[PDB]
């Protein structure tokens, strides 16, 4: 029925994102309180999406 | 303890005035007295002549 016609439409999609930079990008702790032996553990990075 | 935009404050029982524990020892002691005075409702007073 809508062969030469136009079609329109208000539509919903998930949001999506990718890294285009990566900032303040390594933060860093030798966690050594009640443990055997110090630990290094990498905290959160911040990324630009 | 601030670095790099992350920070974290932390403040403990802990103080010049009293311990950290101190609060659940106050307790202790409140319940003992309690307990201490009452058993000895079940054994009573000593006496002895003279």
């Amino acid at each position: 029925k809508y062969e030469n016609h136009t079609v329109t439409l208000k539509i919903l999609m998930t949001l999506r994102y990718v890294v285009s930079d990566i900032l303040k990008e390594s933060r860093y702790q030798y966690t050594k309180f009640n443990q055997p032996k110090s630990k290094f553990e990498n905290l959160p990075q911040k990324l630009l999406l | 303890l601030e670095v790099d935009g992350i920070t974290e404050t932390i403040g403990t029982t802990q103080s010049a005035m009293y311990g950290g524990a101190s609060a659940q020892i106050l307790q202790i002691n409140e319940d003992i007295k309690e307990l201490l005075d009452g058993l000895r409702a079940y054994f009573g007073y000593n006496m002895i002549g003279l």
